């Protein structure tokens, strides 16, 4: 997931429910996720959102 | 006319030194009858180049940060929006009328603050954070930046808390 | 006979003043023509478009990410060209003719340039035959005569290619029930689109056998 | 009126005031005093703050900046040509435009003496003969009554001959690329057959 | 330390100009700005013309004097890839944000790469 | 000598009617920009212009 | 380099060579 110049709390939103969903798991069990997540939101400078 | 030829001129090639020699000691004769013509030398303060529109093109000021707050002689507040090679592009906090070619421009050493505290509630205050309700300064407060990051994503948590408008169709 | 008629050229220099967006401002490159190929020292193409007094405007046929504040810039002496020729029929070439569906160079082929002068007046004659593209509301309707331009303009996903690729695909139907003389041999540019686009289309161009 | 023809053809606005300066240099013959009272300037620039004020600082006033450069070249022999260019680019505020001038006043007079500069890179070092056989061939690339300097250098990724360079064209006699051009001019004739 | 270790010349709001005394970085690459209060990476974007590239800054400019020191990393940016970035929240640098330690990487890759070629595309629907 | 102030009134010396002419901007090199509150035919550079 | 204030130009006037020539041509002669 690439959110690019979104909003900061959909990405925390994303991230949580990931978490709860088991898509995203913590710790020592991190290689079992499936979600790698790239943020570059709506509160960045506009060379990290051309970039990210 | 390339840089390789430009850096050519670095390194003296004249061999003969019949005009240095001579205006070496006329120079300093020179400039001392003006001197009430000159204005003195800037480096680190800053001059005004030109005004108008609300922006000011500022001479000088070899070490502003980008985005901080400046003071005029007039004083008023601008910030060092773009720093040019040659000049610095300062936006006025105010109006320019007061403002000249020629003006000092001092350095405030910080990028734009407001003071934050609870000594500025209950307050009037402008788009600076100068009072304008006449009771007095702004006492047990702080400086703080105008320009803050927002928190990120690790930073925040959900909205949980409601915050009661009042309005009947707004909180229902 | 190539080697007792044989002197080297002297090859005309140029240093990259600056080079942003894919465009390079050259210094030097005094006998440079309008629209001439020149050649960086990365190996990536460009084209002398605006000859200015104190410098040279280079449009760079590829990435400028190479290109550095002074590279040299050689000359190649000529005026864009691609390969010509019946060695271009059934490959897939790039936007100057280099083949990009990987089965080698072209074979069989010339190089002819890009920009030529349009036949005049009178080096016409009345478009009288047929082309037929397939399409039934197109050769009863909007028949089209062959050494006519017609536009097929529209908005997006309305059909556009699809007319355009049965006329290509239809002339492969006729071209085997007509004499050799009366053949058209089609080509497609593909200006902007998908890469993967472009390979569906010559998926189905050759399942076609267009 | 009637000036000389300049060798060069430049460009603007800078490199069009040194062309004007040399041909009011050549008019008078005074084309190498001229040249190093420039050559003195861009050293009285190095020394003095104070000189290079005159053209740095948009606040110094333009009578003040016309009345120190004619009070200070008043004196000590300075050619007619100069003490009559500074005032001019104390007028306008362009004495920055000097390191430009003098860039394009060398060019002028380079092409003047009509010397070309070169560099010749070769495989190994040269004979006494190789030096005498290649000027033979290097002067048929200058294309008037040029003579050449040269520059040797030695490059054994060349396989004999030379690689004359002119710091605008080169040419490369060198059998390394004759091999190259060789080698693709008989795989492009076997494709045609 | 001299050379390749370019001095920024002039900030306007994301764009730095920095002025390099020799061997200017290649467009696309990542410039690190010494000194400032977070990590500010910059990414060439034009060469000027007189020994000075024009990059973007991929953080807030803010702070930005006209002489800082500006270091060349030579490549790209590159960021962390592989298996061990699952899991992971990113910035635009590769920086982990979300305060679990450093990512283990396969490897470390640029951001900036060219299509896969014309053989390369898959016709399948 | 000194600039006039922005906003500030400049009178022409020497003009058929009574020229007023208001700062409008300090350009540099010396220069201030005017609007004119009547016709500029007639005028001619290096006309007197006095600040009030 | 103290000489890296001149390298770079710039003039208040489109037409610099018409006033330069008009003070370059009275020094001949
Ligand atoms: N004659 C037709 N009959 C049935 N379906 C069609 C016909 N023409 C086109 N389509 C369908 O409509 C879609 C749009 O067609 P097409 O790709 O030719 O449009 P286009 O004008 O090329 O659009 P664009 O280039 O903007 O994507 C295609 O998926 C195609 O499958
Ligand atoms: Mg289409």
């Amino acid at each position: 997931f690439a959110g690019v110049g979104e909003r900061t709390r959909e990405g925390n939103d994303l991230y949580r429910e990931m978490i709860e969903s088991g898509v995203i798991k913590l710790g020592a069990e991190r290689g079992n996720s499936k979600c790698t997540l790239v943020y570059g939101q709506m509160n960045e400078p506009p060379g990290a959102r051309a970039r990210v | 006319a390339d840089a390789k030829a430009l850096d050519e001129l670095r390194k003296p090639k004249f061999s003969s030194k019949y005009l240095i020699q001579h205006v070496s000691q006329k120079l300093i004769p020179a400039v001392k009858e003006w001197e009430k013509s000159y204005q003195p030398p800037v480096i680190h303060l800053g001059r005004v180049l030109s005004v108008g529109d609300g922006i000011a093109r500022v001479y000088g000021l070899k070490s502003v940060q980008a985005g901080e707050l400046v003071c005029f002689d007039s004083g008023v507040k601008g910030m060092a929006l773009n720093l040019q090679a040659d000049h610095v592009g300062v936006v006025v906090f105010g109006n320019d009328s007061v403002i000249h070619q020629g003006d000092l421009v001092y350095r405030t050493g910080q990028i734009v603050n407001v003071p934050i505290g609870p000594g500025t509630l209950g307050r009037v205050t402008d788009g600076l954070g100068q009072p304008i309700d006449g009771k007095g300064p702004l006492t047990n407060v702080r400086s703080s930046l105008v320009e803050v990051k927002a928190p990120g994503i690790i930073a925040r948590q959900s909205v949980r808390e409601p915050l009661f408008t009042g309005v009947k169709a707004v909180d229902a | 006979e190539w080697e007792k008629s044989y002197q080297p050229p002297v090859i005309h220099l140029g240093r990259v003043l600056s080079v942003g967006d894919g465009i390079a401002r050259v210094y030097g490159l005094k006998s440079v023509q309008a629209g001439e190929l020149v050649c960086f020292d990365s190996g990536v193409k460009g084209m002398a478009l605006n000859l200015q007094a104190d410098h040279v405007g280079v449009v760079v046929f590829g990435n400028d990410s190479v290109i550095h504040q002074g590279d040299l810039v050689y000359r190649t002496g000529q005026i864009v060209n691609v390969p010509i020729g019946p060695g271009t029929l059934g490959r897939v070439t790039d936007g100057l003719g280099q083949p990009i569906d990987g089965k080698g160079p072209l074979t069989n082929v010339r190089s002819s340039l890009v920009e030529v002068k349009a036949p005049g007046i009178i080096a016409r004659q009345s478009v009288r035959e047929p082309l037929f593209t397939g399409v039934k509301a197109v050769d009863a309707l909007v028949p089209i005569g062959r050494g006519q331009r017609e536009l097929i303009i529209g908005d997006r996903q309305t059909g556009k290619t699809a007319v355009a690729i049965d006329a290509i695909i239809h002339q492969k139907n006729c071209n085997e029930q007509v004499p050799k003389a009366q053949r058209v041999y089609c080509v497609y540019v593909a200006v902007g689109q998908k890469r993967s686009t472009v390979a569906q289309l010559v998926k189905l161009f050759t399942q076609t056998g267009a | 009126l009637k000036l000389p023809t300049a060798p060069l053809q430049l460009s603007g606005t800078s490199a069009q005031i040194a062309t004007l300066l040399w041909q009011v240099a050549a008019k008078e013959n005074q084309l190498d005093k001229v040249q190093d009272e420039l050559y003195q300037f861009i050293e009285l620039f190095k020394q003095h703050s104070e000189l290079r004020r005159l053209a740095t600082d948009p606040f110094v006033p333009t009578l003040v900046r016309t009345k120190i450069i004619s009070s200070v070249l008043k004196d000590s022999g300075a050619s007619e040509i100069t003490k009559k260019l500074f005032e001019a680019l104390a007028d306008e505020g362009a004495l920055s435009a000097l390191l430009e001038v003098t860039v394009n006043y060398e060019e002028l007079m380079l092409a003047h003496k009509k010397e070309v500069y070169c560099t010749v890179i070769t495989a190994e070092p040269l004979d006494k003969l190789e030096r005498v056989e290649l000027t033979k061939k290097a002067e048929k690339f200058v294309d008037a009554g040029f003579k050449l300097v040269m520059q040797e250098k030695i490059d054994k990724k060349l396989l004999g001959g030379f690689v004359i360079e002119f710091s605008d064209r080169r040419v490369d006699m060198s059998t390394a690329k004759k091999v190259e051009e060789f080698n693709n001019f008989v795989n492009k004739l076997v494709l045609s057959i | 330390p001299a050379i390749d270790a370019g001095y920024v010349s002039q900030v306007i709001g994301p764009v730095v100009d920095v002025r390099f005394d020799g061997e200017l970085p290649s467009i696309l690459s990542s410039l690190e700005v010494e000194g400032h209060s977070v990590r500010l990476v910059l990414e060439v974007a034009q060469h000027m013309g007189d020994n000075t590239v024009r990059c973007i800054a991929m953080d807030s400019t803010d702070g930005l004097v006209r002489g800082q020191k500006v270091v060349d990393t030579g490549s790209p940016i590159k960021v962390p890839v592989g298996r061990g970035t699952l899991g992971r929240i990113m910035n635009v640098i590769g920086e982990p944000v979300d305060e679990q330690g450093p990512i283990d990487a396969a490897d470390i890759w640029s951001i900036h790469r060219e299509a896969p070629e014309f053989t390369e595309q898959s016709t399948e629907q």
